[PDB]
């Protein structure tokens, strides 16, 4: 078409012929109230008009609330804390709304008053015409034949080799910075430097270190010193090792110590007072025949399967369960997994009385605590 | 693998699994449940539930297998 | 299991801790002390009484109810809104 | 029949309330330990107090 | 999905062990 | 007034970029309107509202592992030592107008995330929408469905609470110390050492904002290039072939749908955000190694994972002098998922032989091996799923933990089978029940009794009748009520109490009559022109 | 030496008529501007939600 | 052998998205080549470059203001109330190898 | 040093000396007066994120 019958054509011929350019035909568009003046169109015109204006008085209403409404966190059984608890509601409720409400309104306009359409593209997919195919084909392969590199190959393993050493030099220099070696003697050790996996807390330092059993009060002072009486049976305590040499917690040091030994992933200790009737069902584990004193058994708090803490202690059944994925330890047979995705029996820590009285750990662990890995037996 | 009577839409998307597929699949299910009588429980209920699930499947894929070894289904 | 703590008076609580029925741990004078004791009950009778600050609680149990609430409230609201203004065929 | 829909209903209710009622021994309490008569104080939530009763009365 | 082994180094006992002595620590 | 000023602009722009023909490709561009094409852009909505809020929660979080105590407006939580990041979480929850809103928002439109991708795959998968030309679009799918999930579990991870401390301590610590060789290795690269680190936390925090929603930005604009220039593909129909596409154009009515969808969503999440809880932090307090809680359950997207490490039976290896423990297979699982989500299309064109150029979709009614095979993936995933909420399922319904156990172990395997078989029949059904109303015509609900006794049903046959010819199936969906074709009627026009005048009803029904007939009309004068 | 034309500036007269006769049409078609009270309430609205958001 | 795989490459590129005309014409663009055109392009690779040292440097820094007593190796700092986001800056410079060259060449 | 006397010197003297809104800035700011401890990570998430977006 020319400017001149350009100039004289009307619109929907103008809207025809740009999508005939297109690809796209429009085989069915009509307006959605072809009949003039009928009160149905003032209903649905009222009804859009409804729904964003709904949206509108939501919106002043979500300003509004946020604003005024009482916000600020009120204490347990208090007065007001029913608006503090309706503060976020409200803010949700308004906000909501009125989104929801100008959507709702928009999608009404479209159905009522945008004319109905049914418009056919031509996908125009697969295969490019011959033409395009065989210049583009041609365009890179001239690149490749004009550039000579291929019969030049020393120029051409050259760059293969400075790339690639370049490549590997730069790979090597960003991701060896995270490389750490996990087996790196850091621990101290009453034989040594030895690697973190291989030690915990309740690990020696100085080859009589005495290490007492601390209940966690859970306040200044969170761990104490306490006695085998304090653990009626049938009872369960966690423990953590605790030495006379790491404070109370007053000085900031001391809570530093106090701090590392509580954050220990290998540190919480099980300790279990079985009732007299029933220690003649006790099966105890090769190499650990002495590792209780009397009815009480500690054990490790860390689940051999996955390392979370396997702390749900049935008495009635002497049953050490973890919560993360159901594994079942049978405390009277060496903490033996019974039930679950559990392999391997949980660590017995030795456990004896100081002259004092206070219950202390009897040595090490004889064998790695948590979870297993390649490294392990 | 099918006929338009047996699956009327065959021609329209995948229809057929050879039935190889599926006598091993029977097979190796029956296999995983008697696996998984080792391991640890006291108890031996879940034992006797997967021996008699295995002896169900087993059962299903010996009655299918014989009844195409002989003609009846196909 | 181990029940919900919500509908249980203080005493209940204090001789729950002080003598372990069944499959509970016994938590003795000494274990836990009196004081102790009290602040735990404390915090339990708290927890049972307080609102949920966020909207409704869906139980109080955490991901499951959540993936459940979406589930059956967003992803069927979703899918119904899309139905509305999409087509059928 | 009258209402062809309200039969199919009929017939869906009666599997869904005989697998909830029968589901009790899936409980570890057990399904109904009261008889089928279900006389008044052994049923009450102080006698008989598992949840087998309770899909047994749904 | 293969078969189960039990760890090489966790066999029982039947020995029954002595009462653990009292402690003593070393001073340093 | 407007009017000068948008003419003046657009001789601007056309001047200075000269985007004519682009734009009017781009707005004459077709899309058609199923619903179900609708289900991606849910994804999409949701992500912008997991970009907005998420730049919001960016202004008041300190991912810091640094330990302090507490001394802010929660009482229950006065004195206690908590990491950095629980404090600023605490903070954002109690001490910001809002805060709490724009947290549960966020965690709410991640679980919208996850769950429209999860439906928009089954989707793409049931109608066989990965065929060529659209398998990378399928690899690129799974890579952001991938994505999402672990974006997700680090979001959630980020606030270091007990719940989520224990997930890490759980999934990312023991399932990768145990990796044959370079488990240990793999581990202290990650947390810098052990697992109750000082690291983690920051790291993650910059995974979490910055690297994985970049890698997700731009796997979503590439994925969406691949679908724009690749035209949406289409389900069989009356002016549908593999050569066009039948729909609507952009402007105005695809534009319009998109953003009122895109408000209506927005509007649900708001409202979830507002009336519901989730992820409670403070009811949790602070992570601590010693202390776990019974309902240990990540969001729901990683669920299946730990119903896996649920299931699978404690079996360990002990090579020489080494140890292979029960994790690994889990992790094991989860490649071999992925994997076999990353290259179905390829699978399944080796198996079939099918390397045709595709744009017309199928109903899943009409591919019964593959709709057998999605729905045995779909019920091992809702069995794993519901085994990782199995200790909430026993406390809710009564039923012994063992016993949801043993229920998930045998139903890993047989269940899946059962429910192969099941959609096996069912799909094949649906298509005899397609033949049985092409062959005879609806069925009407109207039955007669003949002079002579016979009860007979009326039938509506969709075309002529010699009894009607039978049709032939055109893999479209067929009517099989009397109302879906018009039989019902319409209403008395009015506003539900009061009628308009019976001159405006026949005005309008006979308009609406008229456009009805030239709709059908001019697709039918379409299909027989280009057939 | 490669050479290429610019081919910019305004655009050929047919793309700019029909870019206009297309987006008019969609405006026009659309009713909206006969309509009074829907577009007032729209424009209320979306200034509302966009104050308070 | 990456002949014949270079033309099935392009052939199967070609069937699933048809960019032979797009492709063709972004191949066939002229640009001048004057050297201060070049230089707009710096602005743009030192930009890159920020970006991928920079997400380096996100593995390693953790922003806080937190009060902390340094304790590492660089002795003239050790005992040092400082922040926890200085604190791990001095540990990318001295702690990680390739951390203070990252940082360099970042700034 | 040398980038918090920075930060106080250009970032808060100059955002608090402003008229009517000077101070409301610094405040939303800086989460309070200078010496905050929500500016290091606001500036964090402003740098590694927000900014290079927008760049
Ligand atoms: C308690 C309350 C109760 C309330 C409930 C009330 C309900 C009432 C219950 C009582 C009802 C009484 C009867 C009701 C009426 C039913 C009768 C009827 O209508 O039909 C007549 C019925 C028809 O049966 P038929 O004559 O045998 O003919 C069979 C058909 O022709 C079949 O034709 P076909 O040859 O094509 O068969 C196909 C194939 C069936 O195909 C399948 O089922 C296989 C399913 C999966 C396919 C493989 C996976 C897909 C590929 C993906 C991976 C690729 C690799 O055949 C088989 O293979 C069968 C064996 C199944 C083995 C598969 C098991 C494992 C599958 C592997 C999946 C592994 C899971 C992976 C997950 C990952 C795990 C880590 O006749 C009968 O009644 C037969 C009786 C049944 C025989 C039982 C005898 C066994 C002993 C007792 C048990
Ligand atoms: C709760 C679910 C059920 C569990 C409890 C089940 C209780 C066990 C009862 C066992 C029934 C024994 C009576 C039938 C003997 C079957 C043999 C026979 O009939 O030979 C004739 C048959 C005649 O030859 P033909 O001329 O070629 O057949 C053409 C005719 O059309 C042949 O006619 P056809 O093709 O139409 O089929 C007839 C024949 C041939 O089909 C077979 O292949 C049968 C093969 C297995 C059948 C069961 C035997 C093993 C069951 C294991 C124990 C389960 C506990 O046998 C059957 O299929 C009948 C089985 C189902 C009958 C009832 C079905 C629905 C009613 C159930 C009521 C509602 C459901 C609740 C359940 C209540 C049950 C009272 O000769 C055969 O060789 C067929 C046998 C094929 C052998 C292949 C290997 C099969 C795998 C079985 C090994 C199982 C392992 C053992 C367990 C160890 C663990 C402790
Ligand atoms: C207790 C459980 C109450 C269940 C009530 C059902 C008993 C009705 C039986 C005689 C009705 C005859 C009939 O054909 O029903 C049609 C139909 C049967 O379909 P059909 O086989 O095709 O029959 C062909 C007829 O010619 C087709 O006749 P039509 O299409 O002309 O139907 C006429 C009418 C027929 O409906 C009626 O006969 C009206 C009776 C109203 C019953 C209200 C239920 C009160 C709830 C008590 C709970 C305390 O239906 C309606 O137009 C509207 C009424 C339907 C709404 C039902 C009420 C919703 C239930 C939700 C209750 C939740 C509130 C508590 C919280 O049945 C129903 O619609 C009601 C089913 C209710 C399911 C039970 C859910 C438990
Ligand atoms: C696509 C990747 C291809 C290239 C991979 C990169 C090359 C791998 C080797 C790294 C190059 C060496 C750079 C320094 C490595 C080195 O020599 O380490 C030594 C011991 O290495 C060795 O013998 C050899 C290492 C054996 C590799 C084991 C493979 C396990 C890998 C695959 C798993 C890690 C995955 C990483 C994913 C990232 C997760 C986070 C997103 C002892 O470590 P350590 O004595 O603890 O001292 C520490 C300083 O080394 C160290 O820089 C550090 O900066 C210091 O802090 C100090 O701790
Ligand atoms: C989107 C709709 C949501 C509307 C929210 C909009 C309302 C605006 C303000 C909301 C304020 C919050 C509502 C009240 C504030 C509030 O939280 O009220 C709880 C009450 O909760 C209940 O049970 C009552 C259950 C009745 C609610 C029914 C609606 C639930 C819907 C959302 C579930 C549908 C999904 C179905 C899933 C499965 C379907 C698929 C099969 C306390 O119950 P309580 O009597 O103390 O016992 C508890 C125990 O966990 C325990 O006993 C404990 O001891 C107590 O401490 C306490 O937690
Ligand atoms: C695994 C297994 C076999 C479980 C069986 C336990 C069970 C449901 C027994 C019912 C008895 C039986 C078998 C009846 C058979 C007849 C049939 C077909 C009944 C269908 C009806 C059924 C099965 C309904 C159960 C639906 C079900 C198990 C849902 C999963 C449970 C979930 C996700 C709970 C999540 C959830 C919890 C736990 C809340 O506390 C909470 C609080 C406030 C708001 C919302 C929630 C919420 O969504
Ligand atoms: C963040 C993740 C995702 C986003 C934002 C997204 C978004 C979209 C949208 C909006 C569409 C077009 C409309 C539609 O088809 O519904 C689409 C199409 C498509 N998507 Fe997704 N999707 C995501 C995940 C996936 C997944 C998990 C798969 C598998 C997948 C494969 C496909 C395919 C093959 C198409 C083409 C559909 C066709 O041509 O008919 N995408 N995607
Ligand atoms: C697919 C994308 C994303 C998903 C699925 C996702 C998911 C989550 C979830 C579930 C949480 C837990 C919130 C809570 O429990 O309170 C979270 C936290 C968080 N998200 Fe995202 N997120 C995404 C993207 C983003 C982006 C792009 C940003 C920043 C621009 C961001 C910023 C944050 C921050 C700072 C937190 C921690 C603060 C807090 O927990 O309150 N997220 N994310
Ligand atoms: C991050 C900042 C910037 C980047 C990455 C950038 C990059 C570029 C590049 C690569 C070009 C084309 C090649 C060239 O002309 O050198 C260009 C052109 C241009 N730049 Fe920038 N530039 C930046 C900042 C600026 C500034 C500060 C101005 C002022 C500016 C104005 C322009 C203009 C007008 C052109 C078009 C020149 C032409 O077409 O000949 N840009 N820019
Ligand atoms: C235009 C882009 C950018 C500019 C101009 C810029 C500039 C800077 C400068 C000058 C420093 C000081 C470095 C030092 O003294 O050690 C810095 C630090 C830092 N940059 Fe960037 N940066 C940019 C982009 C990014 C991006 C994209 C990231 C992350 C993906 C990033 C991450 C960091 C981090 C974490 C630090 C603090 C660590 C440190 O100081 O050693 N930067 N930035
Ligand atoms: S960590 Fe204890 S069972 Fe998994």
């Amino acid at each position: 078409p020319t400017d001149a019958e350009l100039a004289e054509m009307s619109r929907e011929e103008l809207v025809k012929l740009g999508g005939k350019i297109d690809g796209v035909e429009t085989i069915f568009k009509e307006p959605r109230w072809p009949v003039p003046g009928t009160k149905a169109e003032k209903r649905t015109e009222r009804l859009v008009a409804y729904w964003l204006m709904l949206g509108g008085l939501s919106g002043l209403a979500l300003l509004l609330v946020f604003l005024f409404w009482p916000w600020e966190y009120q204490p347990f059984g208090s007065e007001g804390e029913f608006l503090y608890s309706l503060a976020t509601p409200l803010y949700g409720l308004t906000f909501g709304l009125s989104i929801l409400s100008i959507g709702i309104g928009a999608v009404l306009f479209q159905k009522k008053f945008i004319p109905e359409e049914i418009s056919v593209q031509d996908r125009h997919d697969g295969r490019s015409p011959e033409v395009h195919r065989k210049t583009v084909a041609a365009n890179l392969t001239d690149a490749l034949e004009g550039s000579t590199l291929k019969r030049r190959k020393v120029i051409g393993l050259s760059l293969g080799i400075g790339l690639g050493a370049f490549g590997a030099g730069t790979l090597v220099a960003f991701i060896g910075g995270l490389i750490k070696n996990p087996w790196k003697p850091v621990v101290p050790t009453a034989e040594g430097k030895k690697a973190v996996l291989w030690t915990s807390g309740w690990t020696p330092r100085f080859k009589g270190e005495t290490i007492y059993l601390a209940r966690a009060t859970g306040r200044e002072s969170p761990f104490v010193k306490m006695r085998p009486e304090d653990i009626d049976a049938g009872g369960m305590e966690t423990v953590f090792p605790w030495r006379e040499s790491d404070g109370d917690g007053t000085t900031v040091e001391s809570e530093h110590k106090l701090t590392e030994i509580a954050m220990g992933v290998r540190n919480p200790v099980m300790l279990i007072r079985i009732k007299p009737a029933d220690m003649h069902r006790v099966i105890k584990r090769k190499g650990q025949e002495s590792f209780n004193f009397g009815e009480l058994f500690a054990y490790t708090k860390v689940c051999s399967h996955l390392g979370c803490p396997s702390s749900l202690y049935e008495q009635q059944t002497y049953r050490i369960l973890c919560p993360c994925h159901q594994s079942q330890f049978d405390a009277l047979e060496f903490a033996k997994p019974i039930f679950g995705p559990a392999a391997r029996a949980l660590a017995q820590l030795p456990i004896t009385i100081d002259e004092d009285g206070y219950l202390v750990a009897n040595g090490d662990f004889v064998e790695p605590v948590g979870p297993a890995f390649w490294e392990r037996k | 693998g099918v006929d338009v009577e047996d699956v009327p839409s065959a021609e329209w998307g995948w229809s057929h699994m050879p039935i190889g597929v599926m006598h091993i699949g029977g097979l190796l299910s029956a296999a995983f449940l008697l696996v998984m009588m080792r391991g640890n429980h006291v108890g031996h209920v879940e034992d006797w539930f997967l021996i008699g699930f295995a002896a169900v499947i087993v059962a299903l894929v010996g009655r299918n297998w014989w009844l195409r070894r002989r003609g009846w289904i196909r | 299991y181990a029940p919900d703590l919500g509908d249980a008076n203080p005493a209940q609580i204090y001789t729950a801790m002080l003598t372990g029925p069944q499959n509970m741990p016994k938590f003795s004078d000494r274990q836990l002390t009196p004081d102790e004791k009290r602040d735990i009950v404390a915090y339990v009778r708290e927890s049972a009484e307080t609102p949920s600050y966020g909207g409704y609680g869906l139980g109080g149990f955490g991901p499951a109810p959540e993936g459940m609430a979406m589930w059956i409230i967003g992803m069927v609201a979703a899918i119904g809104v899309a139905m509305w203004i999409g087509s059928r065929a | 029949v009258a209402f062809p829909r309200l039969n199919a209903l009929s017939f869906w209710l009666f599997l869904f309330g005989a697998l909830i009622a029968i589901a009790g021994f899936i409980t570890p309490g057990g399904a109904a330990d009261f008889g089928w008569t279900a006389y008044s104080p052994l049923t009450d939530a102080i006698h008989s107090p598992g949840a087998g009763g309770d899909l047994w009365i749904m | 999905a293969l078969s189960a082994c039990s760890p090489p180094g966790e066999t029982a006992s039947s020995e029954p062990g002595t009462t653990p002595a009292i402690w003593t620590g070393s001073p340093s | 007034d407007f009017a000068k000023l948008a003419a003046a602009q657009g001789d601007a722009i056309d001047s200075r970029y000269h985007p004519s023909a682009a734009v009017r490709r781009q707005l004459n561009k077709v899309f058609p309107t199923h619903w179900s094409f609708l289900l991606g852009e849910i994804a999409l909505y949701s992500f912008i509202i997991l970009l907005l809020t998420g730049v919001w929660l960016t202004l008041f979080f300190d991912p810091s592992m640094a330990h302090v105590t507490y001394d802010g407006v929660y009482q229950p939580l006065r004195g206690v030592q908590m990491s950095r990041a629980y404090e600023t979480a605490l903070d954002i929850s109690f001490e910001v107008r809002g805060g709490l809103f724009v947290r549960q928002v966020h965690h709410w439109a991640a679980l919208m995330f996850a769950a429209s991708i999860m439906v928009h795959l089954a989707r793409i998968f049931f109608t066989g929408a990965f065929r060529r030309p659209r398998e990378a679009n399928w690899v690129i799918g799974s890579l952001l469905l991938i994505l999402a999930m672990f974006e997700g579990y680090f979001g959630y991870s980020l606030p270091d609470d007990l719940l989520s401390g224990t997930g890490i301590r759980a999934a990312l610590s023991g399932i990768t110390m145990g990796m044959p060789v370079i488990g240990t290795w793999l581990h202290w690269a990650l947390f810098g050492g052990d697992f109750p680190g000082e690291i983690l936390i920051p790291r993650l925090y910059a995974l979490h904002i910055l690297l994985i929603p970049g890698i997700i930005l731009a796997l979503i604009g590439a994925h969406l290039a691949l679908v724009w220039f690749q035209k949406h593909t289409q389900f069989p129909g009356p002016g549908r072939t593999e050569t066009n596409v039948v729909g609507v154009r952009v402007m105005p009515v695809f534009a319009v749908k998109s953003g009122a969808f895109f408000a209506m969503i927005t509007g649900v999440l708001g409202l979830m955000g507002g009336l519901l809880t989730i992820n409670p932090i403070w009811n949790l307090g602070p992570y601590k190694p010693s202390q776990v809680s019974a309902g240990s359950q990540p969001d729901f997207y990683m669920m299946w994972t730990e119903g896996l490490a649920r299931l699978w039976p404690a079996w360990e290896f002990y090579p020489f002098g080494h140890t292979i423990p029960q994790g690994v297979w889990v992790a094991v699982g989860m490649g071999l998922v992925f994997a076999l989500l990353i290259a179905y299309p390829f699978i399944e064109k080796k198996v079939t032989g099918d390397d045709a150029h595709h744009n017309l979709l199928q109903r899943p009614r009409d591919v019964p091996v593959r709709t057998a095979i999605g729905s045995m993936a779909i019920a091992l995933y809702l069995l794993l799923t519901f085994a990782c909420m199995n200790d909430i399922i026993a406390l809710k319904f009564h039923i012994s933990l063992n016993a949801t156990t043993w229920i998930g172990r045998i139903g890993m395997v047989v269940l899946p089978a059962i429910v192969y078989f099941v959609a096996y029949r069912w799909a094949i059904s649906l298509q005899r029940s397609d033949r049985e109303v092409l062959e005879h015509g609806v069925e009407t609900g109207i039955i007669k009794r003949l002079p002579h006794g016979a009860y007979v049903e009326l039938h509506q046959p969709l075309g002529p009748v010699d009894h009607p010819i039978p049709l032939e199936y055109a893999g479209a969906p067929l009517p099989k009520r009397m109302n879906k074709l018009g039989s019902g009627g319409a209403p008395g026009t009015g506003s539900f109490l009061f009628p308009d005048p019976a001159v405006e009803h026949e005005a309008l029904t006979e308009a609406a009559h008229a456009s009805e007939h030239k709709s059908l009309t001019a697709l039918k004068e379409h299909q027989d022109r280009i057939h």
